[PDB]
C-alpha cells in the first residue's frame, strides 16, 4: 500500500487529500479491502475506515478535514490489508502553523565531507534564490555545530553574516574555531561526529525570512 | 499464570511398529502421544519439520496392521484365536478416539466393538469384567495389583467408553445407561478404595458423567500430599499416572486453584518418558500436557460492554471491548461540556479518560517577552529618532535585528546612517546604504550585541518631503535571529504617544472613530435655511430633539444623559419619548466643546452612529 498525500504539511482547519494505492507483490493492481487510522502526534486514532478497491482499479482517493483544535508535531497515516493485519504501512504529514515563504535556499558544501587535517576549515556556500527564478539579494546568518549521537551542541563563535549579492554567499569555519569550539582538544578523537550547519536568510526589505538547515 | 510446556528436546527418542497386537501397541502408543502433544504445543519448528512424515507413515502402517487384526466381532486381541481381551479392546478404543483427528479411523468399527463389549462382556450391576488377561502385563500400569483392581478397570474402561461415547452416540442407545450404571457402582464403594491411583481413576470416572460432588472434593483435596500429587508407596509411575488422572479431573472441573502446583511438580519430576513398564504412564503424562494446551488456564475475560448516557440524549452510544480488541481505542467527541453517565458492563476490566481543550484567558502574559524596546520621536523638517533597546535574559544576548519601517512620506537622514554604519556594533547593508534618498521608507540594522544589563541605544534624524496629512504610523520591531516568534513591536507617531489610533472601546466589543468631533461652526453662516436644505441628504438618517440632564466622565470616555422630546425624522429605532438616552463620545471630544445641561441641543446623524447593542 503506496500512501501518497498532496502535500507534506498542513495547517489546522485544512483538509487532507490523500490516495491509497493497492498492488500486489507483483506490482499489479488488485481488489482487496483496507483499513486506515489517522493518529494524533502521540499515537490514538482519530479517525477508522474500510474501503473496497474492487472496480477502483487500484486507487482509493480520500478525505479528512483536520479539526481546529488539534495538536500539532509529525501525524501519522497506517493502513493496512484486512486479510494481514499484523504488516503496516505509513506515512508521516505535519501540522504547523505556517505562511508559505517565498524563496528556497540551498547551502551545498564544496565538499560532502570534511578532512579532519585540512588546515583551510569547511567551505559552505549558500544561495538564495526566489521561487519562481530570480536571484535573491540579502543578508545571512549561519551557524555550525557538532551532531554526535542524538545531542546537538552549537559553536558559539561561529555565526557569522555574510551578505548575498547576486545570491551566492560564501563562509568558512576556521579549524580553529571547530578546535576550540569543543572541550577535547585531541582532533583525532573528533572524527566520526557530523558537523550541520544552520542558514537563515532575511531579504533586504526584511518581510520574509526562511530557514534552511543541511 | 501459566506454566511453560516441555521443549521436547530430549523427546526424540520417541520407535517403529512390530510384533503382534500387543507389541504393535507398545510401539504406537508412545509415538502417537508424542505426534497428539506436539501438535497441540506446535513446537514442530525446532523438533524437526521432517520427522512428522515418518511418524505419521509408521503410525499408519500400525494402524492398518490392528485393522487386520481386528476379529470378525470387532474384537482387538493378541491373537486371533485367543479370546478377545475387554482391557485390549478399551485401549484399541482410546487409541482410535485419540488419533481420528491425525488419521482416519472407521467409526463403524469402533460403534461394533461398543456393541460387542456392551452385549456380553458386563455385568447387570455394572461391573466390566476381564474375560483374558493380557500376556505381557508388566506394562498395565497400576492394573497389575490385584487390590481392588475390578475398580480400576471399571474406571478406566467408563472412561474409554465415555471419550468415545459422543463418537458413536447415534449407533448405540444403550451405551448413557451403562454409564450411569458404571458411574452408580464406582460410588457405591468409593469409601472402600485406597490406593490413590484407583481413587484418581474412580473419580475421573465420576466426574467425567458429572456426579463429583458434596464430600467427595473434599476427601480428593485432603487425600493430596503437599498439595502437588497423588503418591502410593511402590513404584514412582503409578504415583505419575494417578497425578495425570488427577489434573485431567480437576481440568473437567476447571478447578484453577490446584492446576498450577500439579504442573509445577510435573515439570520439576522431569519425566521422559520411556523404560521398562512405563507405557500407561508416559501416555498419560503427554495426553495430560497436550490437553493443558489450547486450553491454557489464562485470564483472557475481557467482554466488556459499555454505554454512555450522552447530555444531548439524542441516543444510546455504546461500545464492546473483547480480548481481540484489548488495544482498540476508541476516540469519542463531544461539543458540549456536560456530565454524562457511563455503564460498564461484563467480565474483564476498562479504563477510562476524558480530556477537555480549550481557550484561556492570558494571565498577564506580554507579547513583547524578554526584550525591552521604548521608541521615541520628538521634534529637532527634522526628527530626531532615537530606539532604546535592552534584554531582559541572565546572560549577553546574541546578534539582534533591530528593525525600522518609517512613516509615510519620511524617510532617514543620509548623513547620519553613515556614521551609524561606521560605528562599531552596527552594521547596515551595503545595498540599503547606497540607494537612500526619497526612494528608501524602510531600513533595517543589524546588532552585534544587546545589552542585558544597561540601555545603549541610537539616535539619527528622519526628514520630511511629501507633506501629506494623515500619516501612517510606523513600526520598530526587533528579534534575535534564532526564531521569530518571540519578538517585540513598538509603533512611533509624531502626535500620538504609541500611535495606537483612536479605539473606542467597552468591555472587548472595540472600534475605532476615527474621524472629527465635530465641525468648528464660529456662526459666521447665520442662514440656517442652507444648512436644513443640506441636511436631507442620504447622508443623514436620523434627527432628534435632545435635552441634556445629567453629565459623566468615564476612563477613555464621556457620557452624557439625554432627553429625547420626539423623534423628527426616524431613527431605525424605537422612539421611545421621554426616556434617558446616553451618548458616548471620544475624551478628547470634551476639549472641541462640552455639552451643557438642561438645553435644547439638535443633531442628525447616519445609521452606524447608532453603535452597542439593544
Amino acid at each position: 500500500l503506496f500512501i501518497q498525500t498532496d502535500k507534506t504539511i498542513y495547517t489546522p482547519g485544512s483538509t487532507v487529500l490523500y490516495r491509497i494505492f493497492t498492488v500486489n507483490h507483483k506490482l499489479l493492481p488488485v481488489g482487496r479491502t483496507v483499513m486506515v487510522n489517522i493518529e494524533n502526534p502521540e499515537g490514538i486514532p482519530v479517525k477508522q475506515d474500510s474501503l473496497s478497491s474492487q472496480n477502483q482499479l487500484g486507487v482509493l482517493p480520500l478525505s479528512w478535514d483536520i479539526p481546529e483544535l488539534v495538536n500539532m508535531g509529525q501525524w501519522k497515516i497506517r493502513a493496512y490489508y484486512e486479510n494481514s493485519p499484523q504488516q503496516v504501512f505509513s506515512t508521516e504529514f505535519e501540522v504547523k502553523e505556517y505562511v508559505l515563504p517565498s524563496f528556497e535556499v540551498i547551502v551545498e558544501p564544496t565538499e560532502k565531507f570534511y578532512y579532519i587535517y585540512n588546515e583551510k576549515g569547511l567551505e559552505v556556500t549558500i544561495t538564495a534564490r526566489f521561487l519562481y527564478g530570480k536571484k535573491v539579494e540579502g543578508t545571512a546568518f549561519v551557524i555550525f555545530g557538532i551532531q554526535d549521537g542524538e545531542q546537538r551542541i552549537s559553536l558559539p563563535e561561529s555565526l557569522k553574516r555574510i551578505p548575498i549579492e547576486d545570491g551566492s554567499g560564501e563562509v568558512v569555519l576556521s579549524r580553529k574555531v571547530l578546535l576550540d569550539g569543543v572541550q577535547n582538544p585531541r582532533a583525532e578523537d573528533l572524527v566520526g561526529k557530523s558537523l550541520y550547519v544552520s542558514a537563515t536568510v532575511i531579504l533586504h526589505s526584511g518581510s520574509d525570512m526562511v530557514q534552511a538547515e543541511r | 499464570m501459566t506454566e511453560d510446556a516441555v521443549d521436547a528436546e530430549r523427546l526424540k527418542h520417541l520407535v517403529t511398529p512390530s510384533g503382534c497386537g500387543e507389541q504393535n501397541m507398545i510401539g504406537m502408543t508412545p509415538t502417537v502421544i508424542a505426534v497428539h502433544y506436539l501438535d497441540e504445543t506446535e513446537q514442530w519448528e525446532k523438533f524437526g519439520l521432517e520427522k512428522r512424515q515418518g511418524a505419521l507413515e509408521l503410525i499408519k502402517k500400525g494402524y492398518t496392521q490392528q485393522l487386520a487384526f481386528r476379529q470378525p466381532s470387532s474384537a482387538f486381541a493378541a491373537f486371533v484365536k485367543r479370546a478377545p481381551s475387554t482391557w485390549l479392546t478399551a485401549y484399541v478404543v482410546k487409541v482410535f478416539s485419540l488419533a481420528v483427528n491425525l488419521i482416519a479411523i472407521d467409526s463403524q468399527v469402533l460403534c461394533g466393538a461398543v456393541k460387542w463389549l456392551i452385549l456380553e462382556k458386563q455385568k447387570p450391576d455394572g461391573v466390566f469384567q476381564e474375560d483374558a488377561p493380557v500376556i505381557h502385563q508388566e506394562m498395565i500400569g497400576g492394573l497389575r495389583n490385584n487390590n481392588e483392581k475390578d475398580m480400576a478397570l471399571t474406571a478406566f474402561v467408563l472412561i474409554s467408553l465415555q471419550e468415545a461415547k459422543d463418537i458413536c452416540e447415534e449407533q448405540v442407545n444403550s451405551l448413557p445407561g451403562s454409564i450411569t450404571k458404571a458411574g452408580d457402582f464406582l460410588e457405591a464403594n468409593y469409601m472402600n478404595l485406597q490406593r490413590s491411583y484407583t481413587v484418581a481413576i474412580a473419580g475421573y470416572a465420576l466426574a467425567q458423567m458429572g456426579r463429583l460432588k458434596g464430600p467427595l472434593l473434599n476427601k480428593f483435596l485432603t487425600t493430596a500430599k503437599d498439595k502437588n500429587r497423588w503418591e502410593d508407596p511402590g513404584k514412582q509411575l503409578y504415583n505419575v499416572e494417578a497425578t495425570s488422572y488427577a489434573l485431567l479431573a480437576l481440568l473437567q472441573l476447571k478447578d484453577f486453584d490446584f492446576v498450577p502446583p500439579v504442573v509445577r511438580w510435573l515439570n520439576e519430576q522431569r519425566y521422559y518418558g520411556g523404560g521398562y513398564g512405563s507405557t500407561q504412564a508416559t501416555f498419560m503424562v503427554f495426553q495430560a500436557l497436550a490437553q493443558y494446551q489450547k486450553d491454557a488456564p489464562d485470564h483472557q475475560e475481557l467482554n466488556l460492554d459499555v454505554s454512555l448516557q450522552l447530555p444531548s440524549r439524542s441516543s444510546k452510544i455504546t461500545h464492546r471491548i473483547h480480548w481481540e480488541s484489548a488495544s482498540l481505542l476508541r476516540s469519542e467527541e463531544t461539543k458540549e461540556n456536560e456530565g454524562f453517565t457511563v455503564t460498564a458492563e461484563g467480565k474483564g476490566q476498562g479504563t477510562l479518560s476524558v480530556v477537555t481543550m480549550y481557550h484561556a484567558k492570558a494571565k498577564d502574559q506580554l507579547t513583547c517577552n524578554k526584550f525591552d524596546l521604548k521608541v521615541t520621536i520628538k521634534p529637532a523638517n527634522t526628527m530626531i529618532l532615537e530606539i532604546c533597546t535592552r534584554y531582559r535574559g541572565d546572560q549577553d544576548a546574541t546578534m539582534s535585528i533591530l528593525d525600522i519601517s518609517m512613516m509615510t512620506g519620511f524617510a532617514p537622514d543620509t548623513d547620519d546612517l553613515k556614521q551609524l554604519a561606521n560605528g562599531v556594533d552596527r552594521y547596515i547593508s551595503k545595498y540599503e546604504l547606497d540607494k537612500a534618498f526619497s526612494d528608501r521608507n524602510t531600513l533595517i540594522i543589524y546588532l552585534d550585541k544587546v545589552s542585558h544589563s544597561e540601555d545603549d541605544c541610537l539616535a539619527f534624524k528622519v526628514h520630511q518631503y511629501f507633506n501629506v496629512e494623515l500619516i501612517q504610523p510606523g513600526a520598530v520591531k526587533v528579534y534575535a535571529y534564532y526564531n521569530l516568534e518571540e519578538s517585540c513591536t513598538r509603533f512611533y507617531h509624531p502626535e500620538k504617544e504609541d500611535g495606537k489610533l483612536n479605539k473606542l472601546c467597552r468591555d472587548e466589543l472595540c472600534r475605532c472613530a476615527e474621524e472629527n468631533c465635530f465641525i468648528q461652526k464660529s456662526d459666521d453662516k447665520v442662514t440656517l435655511e442652507e444648512r436644513l436644505d443640506k441636511a436631507c441628504e442620504p447622508g443623514v438618517d436620523y434627527v432628534y430633539k435632545t435635552r441634556l440632564v445629567k453629565v459623566q466622565l468615564s476612563n477613555d470616555f464621556d457620557e452624557y444623559i439625554m432627553a429625547i422630546e420626539q423623534t423628527i425624522k426616524s431613527g431605525s429605532d424605537e422612539v421611545q419619548v421621554g426616556q434617558q438616552r446616553t451618548f458616548i463620545s471620544p475624551i478628547k471630544c470634551r476639549e472641541a466643546l462640552k455639552l451643557e445641561e438642561k438645553k435644547h441641543y439638535l443633531m442628525w446623524g447616519l445609521s452606524s452612529d447608532f453603535w452597542g447593542e439593544k
